RNA sequence: AGCCAGGAUGUUGGCUUAGAAGCAGCCAUCAUUUAAAGAAAGCGUAAUAGCUCACUGGUCGAGUCGGCCUGCGCGGAAGAU
């Protein structure tokens, strides 16, 4: 641990993320192992890019530090161990999808997927962040319902 | 700036020296100038902890007595032989 | 990927999947078979290239029947056949000789970005230079 | 066992501790250290 | 302080040696991925391997560390009617 002008930096790009960001969501990382964090750095990487960050920080005074500013509900989502993983360009693309299908290979746990504040609810599976460019579903049906 | 805090000496000789020594106190006195030489005592854990860095001894230091600032330095220091102990000061006005 | 069994990597030779000497029948004999090394792993092996040390995992566990599979090259000696001097130093590391490119090591990291975790392309380069400075090889930026 | 009027820690392992009015070091790791006081 | 994790790369640094891969030595004691990881403190070996340790991240959630001055006590402390 250094002093002040160490830690606040953590909480400055912790606040950069919560506030500018998107759909989050957690994982709890109580064993993390080498190719877990991997298998998510390529996860993370496929969005856009260097964005998707996910560090191991659980404090009260890391994480939960910047949580006055923005994303004012992870004092819940404050203990033992909780990988926020804050998002940047974009949306929920399938950040909530991924981590599902990730933390469903028995990959440590993600304390039954406690969530981020995008919505007005806490815990909840959602399939409605995956389709947000598609537009070519629209151009199947012409060549097809003419000759009748 | 080191504030030492100090009293005017009643009775000075060897055994009053002894008796403040005993009592977690010791002799010092202040000198220079016009003005008189000026006996005091010191409270001797103050001054010890004071005296263990080494600007106290380069740098001007306030001597409180009667109410009243002394602007001092410390001149010249009596050591117990064998012990980490003041036996004595002079302090030179400044 | 997020179980493995087992794994012997050693450097063996694409052109021809039948060593003796260096690996042969060390290669596999815990369950791993070696007449399996010499009709698949030679068939994704006509669609690359073949001649350079190719490591190999073999997935074997008592089934008699593994699944090969591939790697990838090192990049300590990606600055010997695509850098200079083979060695990478010639005498005892107090005096710097060694010497590596400009244009190049940012092309040579990005074939093997399989197995690198900096999510920035060019955040893969910066851990070359360290990988580069092994010995001290001072470049021409 | 070691029974010294000097008795001192000699390792990391080594622990010092008083039974019955004897100043004992024990050690978990290595048995020649440990010692009594006498 | 315990408790759960890591304790990597160039690298097994080179020699001289029979071999030397942190650990026979002799010597340099550097750099990388950085949260951090000693060209290595101990065990271990044919030597590797392997097992710890250093530091560091998590849990926890109030005191904690070892010097100084002095008081009283403990051991050191075995003899012959």
């Amino acid at each position: 641990m250094a002093l002040n002008l160490q830690d606040k930096q953590a909480i400055v790009a912790e606040v950069s993320e919560v506030a500018k960001g998107a759909l989050s969501a957690v994982v709890a990382d109580s064993r993390g192992v080498t190719v877990d964090k991997m298998t998510e750095l390529r996860k993370a990487g496929r969005e856009a890019g260097v964005y998707m960050r996910v560090v191991r920080n659980t404090l009260l005074r890391r994480a939960v530090e910047g949580t006055p500013f923005e994303c004012l509900k992870d004092a819940f989502v404050g203990p033992t161990l909780i990988a926020y993983s804050m998002e940047h360009p974009g949306a929920a693309a399938r950040l909530f999808k991924e981590f599902a299908k990730a933390n469903a290979k028995f990959e440590v746990k993600a304390a039954a997927f406690e969530g981020e504040l995008i919505p007005a609810s806490q815990i909840d599976r959602l399939a409605t962040l995956p389709t947000y460019e598609e537009a070519i579903a629209r151009l199947m049906a012409t060549m097809k319902e003419a000759s009748a | 700036m080191f504030t030492i805090n100090a009293e005017v000496r009643k009775e000075q000789g060897k055994g009053a020296s002894r008796r403040l020594r005993a009592a977690n106190k010791f002799p010092a006195i202040i000198y220079g100038g016009k003005e008189a030489p000026l006996a005091i005592e010191l409270d001797h854990d103050k001054v010890m902890n004071m005296q263990a860095k080494a600007e106290f001894y380069s740098e001007v230091l306030t001597i409180v007595v009667d109410g009243k600032e002394i602007k001092v330095k410390a001149q010249d220091v009596q050591r117990h032989p064998y012990k980490p102990k003041l036996q004595h000061i002079d302090f030179v006005r400044a | 990927a997020k179980k493995v069994q087992a794994y012997v990597k050693l450097q063996v030779a694409a052109g021809m999947a039948n060593p003796s000497p260096p690996v042969g029948p060390a290669l596999g004999q815990q369950g791993v078979n070696i007449m399996e090394f010499c009709k698949a792993f030679n068939a994704k092996t006509d669609s690359i290239e073949k001649g350079l040390p190719i490591p190999v995992v073999i997935t074997v566990y008592a089934d008699r029947s593994f699944t090969f599979v591939t790697k990838t090259p090192p990049a300590a000696v990606l600055l010997k056949k695509a850098a200079g001097i083979k060695s990478g130093s010639g005498k005892p590391n107090k005096d710097k000789v060694g010497k590596i490119s400009r244009a190049q090591l940012q092309e040579i990291a990005q074939t093997k970005a399989a197995d690198m975790t900096g999510a920035d392309i060019e955040a893969m380069t910066r851990s070359i230079e360290g990988t580069a400075r092994s010995m001290g090889l001072v470049v021409e930026d | 066992m070691k029974v010294r009027a000097s008795v001192k820690k000699l390792c990391r392992n080594c622990k010092i501790v008083k039974r019955d009015g004897v100043i004992r070091v024990i050690c978990s790791a290595e048995p020649k250290h440990k010692q009594r006081q006498g």
